[PDB]
């Protein structure tokens, strides 16, 4: 934990960016089709998952922070998906790896604070949202 | 030594020059006559020569160091170097098929030389240039949101 | 196609189906034209309605 | 439908903008106490 | 000309109406309930 | 000729480009006569015949109807395997068991 | 029948309004009064005629002077217009520059043939067989014409109009996917030829509609 | 038919939660740096 | 039943004193009319849905917002007049100019979208 101050956070940020770009370069083919690039990206995702679960296990030795909870949730979801694929809907659970770019904001306090300000700005708009919902319900009933 | 270059006559001359450049650029259209094209190249060469001469005259009467301090002079240097590079590449042993259209957009930006004298709208420009860190932060957050939802849509409806 | 004495055809829509599915007879006719006089014999078709 | 368009969005769009414009202007009065505008003015007043 | 001018004029007038309505209630939109509000007066009247 | 039609029934051809192939194959069979022998096969990670013929047939009116009906029943699913598809096609042209 | 009945009415108001003008002038013997006489004056010329009939729509424009609130709100609108003009000039200049760039990019490249099989005007001639709804068993003969896009970038004015329609967020995906397929000067489209050309449209939208149109409303609010 | 319509909430969220951020990122720049410009203009006018 | 129960303990004279109290007053007779006409008809069938907003707007952040925005709209009835004048002028000009374009079922100027009449 003494040496993990500067390089560990930078390495995790780089890993998140690499996972994001690997997800970007994936081509979803219709009707279970594939190519060689997807086959390589499967192993790339395997390695990224291994790194992520290693980091999650190491960081404990956690749950109070929401971002750490999100990281734990996505890591165990990836483990669940991998175990199910290996021991087997099958790829329907694959959509939970899109949250990897989301945790990049945690590492970016700037983006984070901006995110916190934007989220906190939504409190006054809840009454307007309720009014919109009521108007929608009334008009739907009339229709 | 420097009174003539700062005269109102010089200002009006550079304004008419930039108007001529804008008219030359904004006169291209589909199936344009060949003679119109000939006038366009003639005007491009003549105005490039005139602007280079004006820049050289200014450099010998105002000072080289005072230019790069302000962001206007360096941009003008970039524009004139791009224009002379465009002309030499066009008339050299290189065809440059796609680069002809790109280089026109480089020389199209001469209207900034006359919009810089506003001094009334420059407050907004200064404020938005000083808030660049915040602007980049919000733009990056929006881009990240777009990227996340694009990946989710790729997974769902791919 | 090039490495196997063949031809490459593109069929982007329905309108190109009819023309591109008959052009392969140009490639198959190459050995016949080079034969010359020996590849000139009258052939009679099956009975068909005019 | 015409009434739905007027009330559903035009009225709501005004209400949404009014709150955010007020909230954003409410941040202007909060940030003025610290003196963020003074820093911009101080930086600008030395340029001329 | 008809359609472009109509679109521009209608957009300008619509945002003019929206901003007039917004500025007519700027006191409420920047109420800052953390210090005071008319709801206290309404509660006092109800208790009366 | 001894035409042997290889059809890609992999996943990527589902949709407009599947019915384009089905129409293209049907129009291709219209250029064959009783002196030409034809068969149709499809490959998607595995190569197989689209019909009951299993080898080249005389491509007369009865046989061409069977291939046309069989090629209209194909569906797109799986991955693409060109090595397994051309091996099937090349081997069917070296049969010599039957009339060709 | 209805037009004639309303035609008889139009005589009555002109008689009343002419009477109003004379008596008002008699006791008063600015440009608001010029408009009052202009509306009545053009009617007396009546009773090309289409231009005059269109111009007679100025009837309710002179109710502004008769109401203090209407006049006040009109003057407020004019004052708001006057202060804005610095933003309009910058937006117009940027839109003109973007129109010039679009002219340089997609000059004449938006042409296409009636059937998606002929890629140049030299062979986009004559008749062709069209298959209705994509069915091969329902053909119909149609003429093929080398057509041009309704919103193109052929000249500067066309580019300005197309970019205005884009900035209104109406039909902009169609223009985007027409420009993506833009192949060459006088040839037909190619499916997803240059997807990277979408950067032009994205940058233009972000700069103008998202940014400089929100500055418009923000400065009005300020 | 079937449960294929539950996926429509993807576009509802992408629209409502996308326009909300779009209306907070491009309006903050036009309300913060634009109000300061007028305040900067007023301060500059004081010295002028 | 609840209207009469409220009236008995509240007296008819004071029933109209409260704005929300009168809202329930005019709805129930519509309810007791359509129950007879079931076995014109859709009027009170539609108008009975208003009870939701009537008894669900009794908040303190939404009701005040609606009331103050309606008050602002009433305080500025001349910008709306300007918008109406613009719409009127442009509609008359469009009727005079593009009013003679034929309505075709495969075009943008169709039976539902045309310049043939002022509405
Ligand atoms: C009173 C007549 C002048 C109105 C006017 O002139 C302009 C010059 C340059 C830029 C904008 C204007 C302008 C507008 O008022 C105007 C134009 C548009 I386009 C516009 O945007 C309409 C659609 N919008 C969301 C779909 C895109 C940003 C708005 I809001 C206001
Ligand atoms: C017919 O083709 C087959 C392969 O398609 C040839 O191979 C033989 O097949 C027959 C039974 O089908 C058997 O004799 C053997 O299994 C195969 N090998 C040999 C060496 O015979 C076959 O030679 C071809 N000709 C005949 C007459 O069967
Ligand atoms: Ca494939």
């Amino acid at each position: 934990s003494i040496v993990e101050w500067k390089p560990f956070d930078i390495f995790i940020l780089l890993a998140i960016f690499a996972n994001c770009v690997a997800l970007a370069i994936y081509i979803p083919f219709p009707e279970d089709d594939s190519n060689s690039t997807n086959h390589n990206l499967e192993k790339v995702e395997y390695a990224f998952l291994i790194i992520f679960t290693v980091e999650t296990f190491l960081k404990i030795i956690y749950v109070r922070n929401g971002w750490n909870l999100l990281d734990f949730v996505i890591v165990i979801v990836g483990l669940f998906s991998v175990i199910l694929e290996q021991l087997t809907d099958v790829k329907a659970l694959r959509a939970f790896r899109v949250l990897r770019p989301l945790r990049l904001v945690s590492g970016v306090p700037s983006l984070q604070v901006v995110l916190n300000s934007i989220i906190k700005a939504m409190v006054p708009l809840l009454h307007i949202a309720l009014l919109v919902l009521f108007v929608i319900i009334i008009y739907a009933i009339i229709g | 030594c420097r009174a003539a270059v700062k005269s109102v006559t010089f200002y009006w001359l550079v304004i008419v020059l930039v108007f001529l450049n804008t008219l030359t650029i904004s006169s291209e259209h589909y199936n344009q006559p060949d003679w119109l094209t000939q006038i366009q190249d003639i005007a491009n060469k003549v105005l490039l020569a005139l602007f280079t001469c004006e820049m050289l005259v200014k450099m010998y009467s105002l000072g080289l160091q005072a230019y790069f301090v302000s962001l206007f002079n360096r941009f003008d240097c970039f524009v004139v170097c791009g224009g002379i590079t465009e002309t030499i590449l066009v008339e050299l042993e290189i065809m440059s098929p796609l680069g002809i259209s790109v280089f026109r957009c480089v020389r199209l930006l001469r209207i900034f030389k006359v919009t810089r004298h506003w001094t009334s709208l420059s407050n907004l420009v200064a404020s938005l240039l000083n808030s660049m860190k915040s602007i980049a932060s919000l733009l990056l957050l929006l881009f990240l949101f777009i990227i996340i939802f694009s990946l989710l849509g790729m997974q769902l409806f791919g | 196609a090039c490495e196997n004495k063949g031809y490459y055809y593109e069929i982007p829509s329905i309108g190109a189906i009819r023309i591109n599915t008959q052009e392969y007879l140009d490639v198959l006719g190459r050995p016949m034209v080079l034969a010359g006089d020996k590849a000139k014999q009258v052939q009679w078709t099956n009975v068909y309605l005019d | 439908f015409v009434s739905l368009v007027i009330f559903g969005s035009f009225f709501v769009l005004n209400l949404v903008l009014g709150v955010l414009s007020g909230e954003f202007s409410k941040e202007r009065e909060k940030a003025k106490a610290r003196g963020d505008f003074q820093k911009l003015r101080e930086k600008q007043q030395l340029e001329e | 000309v008809y359609f472009i001018s109509f679109y521009m004029l209608c957009a300008f007038l619509i945002i003019n109406l929206f901003v007039a309505v917004i500025m007519d209630n700027f006191d409420y939109l920047t109420r800052d309930w953390s210090i005071l509000g008319p709801h206290h007066l309404d509660e006092f009247k109800r208790i009366w | 000729k001894d035409m042997l039609i290889l059809v890609d029934v992999s996943g990527s051809v589902s949709g407009l480009t599947l019915k384009l192939i089905r129409t293209s194959v049907s129009e291709m069979l219209e250029t064959l006569s009783d002196d030409d022998f034809v068969n149709v096969a499809s490959f998607n990670s595995n190569a197989q015949d689209v019909s009951c013929f299993q080898h080249l047939v005389q491509a007369n009116v009865r046989n061409k109807k069977v291939l046309k009906d069989a090629v209209n029943n194909i569906t797109a699913k799986g991955i693409t395997d060109y090595k397994k598809g051309f091996s099937f096609a090349f081997e069917q042209l070296l049969n010599y068991n039957v009339s060709r | 029948f209805r037009n004639t009945i309303l035609g008889y009415f139009d005589y009555a108001f002109t008689a009343i309004f002419t009477v109003e003008i004379l008596l008002k002038m008699t006791t008063f013997g600015n440009y608001f009064n010029l408009l009052d006489m202009l509306v009545v004056g053009v009617s007396l010329v009546s009773f090309v005629v289409k231009i005059l009939r269109v111009l007679r729509v100025l009837r309710p424009l002179r109710a502004i002077n008769r109401a203090k609130g209407l006049k006040h709100v009109v003057q407020c609108v004019f004052v708001a217009i006057r202060t804005i003009g610095n933003i309009m000039i910058v937006t117009t200049l940027l839109q003109f520059m973007f129109a010039c760039i679009g002219v340089q990019l997609f000059k004449g490249k938006f042409y296409r043939c009636t059937d998606e099989a002929k890629s140049n005007p030299e062979e986009c001639r004559g008749l062709f067989i069209l298959y209705k709804d994509g069915d091969v068993d329902s053909p119909v003969v149609r003429e093929r014409i080398w057509q041009n896009s309704d919103f193109n970038f052929d000249n500067v004015l066309s580019a300005m109009m197309a970019l205005f329609t884009v900035s209104t967020f109406e039909g902009w995906p169609a223009l985007l996917y027409k420009a993506i397929d833009s192949n060459g000067e006088n040839i037909g489209p190619i499916y997803n030829h240059r997807v990277e050309i979408s950067i032009f449209f994205i940058i233009y939208i972000i700069i103008v509609a998202f940014f400089m149109m929100n500055i418009f409303v923000g400065f009005v609010i300020v | 038919s079937s449960s294929g319509m539950i996926v429509c909430i993807y576009f509802i969220i992408l629209f409502i939660c996308g326009n909300y951020i779009l209306l907070n990122v491009f309006l903050a720049i036009a309300v913060d740096n634009l109000a300061d410009a007028e305040s900067l203009n007023t301060a500059q006018k004081e010295e002028a | 039943v609840e209207m009469v129960l409220k009236v008995i303990a509240f007296k008819p004279k004071g029933y109209f004193s409260d704005a929300w109290n009168t809202f329930d007053s005019l709805i129930v007779i519509g309810s007791i009319i359509d129950v007879a006409l079931s076995e014109s008809i859709t009027f009170f069938r539609l108008f009975r849905v208003m009870r939701l907003v009537k008894l669900l707007s009794r908040g303190e952040g939404i009701r005040t917002l609606l009331w103050t925005f309606i008050k602002s709209f009433q305080a500025l009835p001349y910008v709306a007049l300007l918008i109406a004048m613009l719409f009127f002028i442009y509609a008359v000009i469009g009727m005079q100019m593009f009013g003679k374009v034929a309505m075709r079922d495969n075009n943008q100027i169709n039976r539902n979208n045309n310049f043939q009449t002022f509405p």
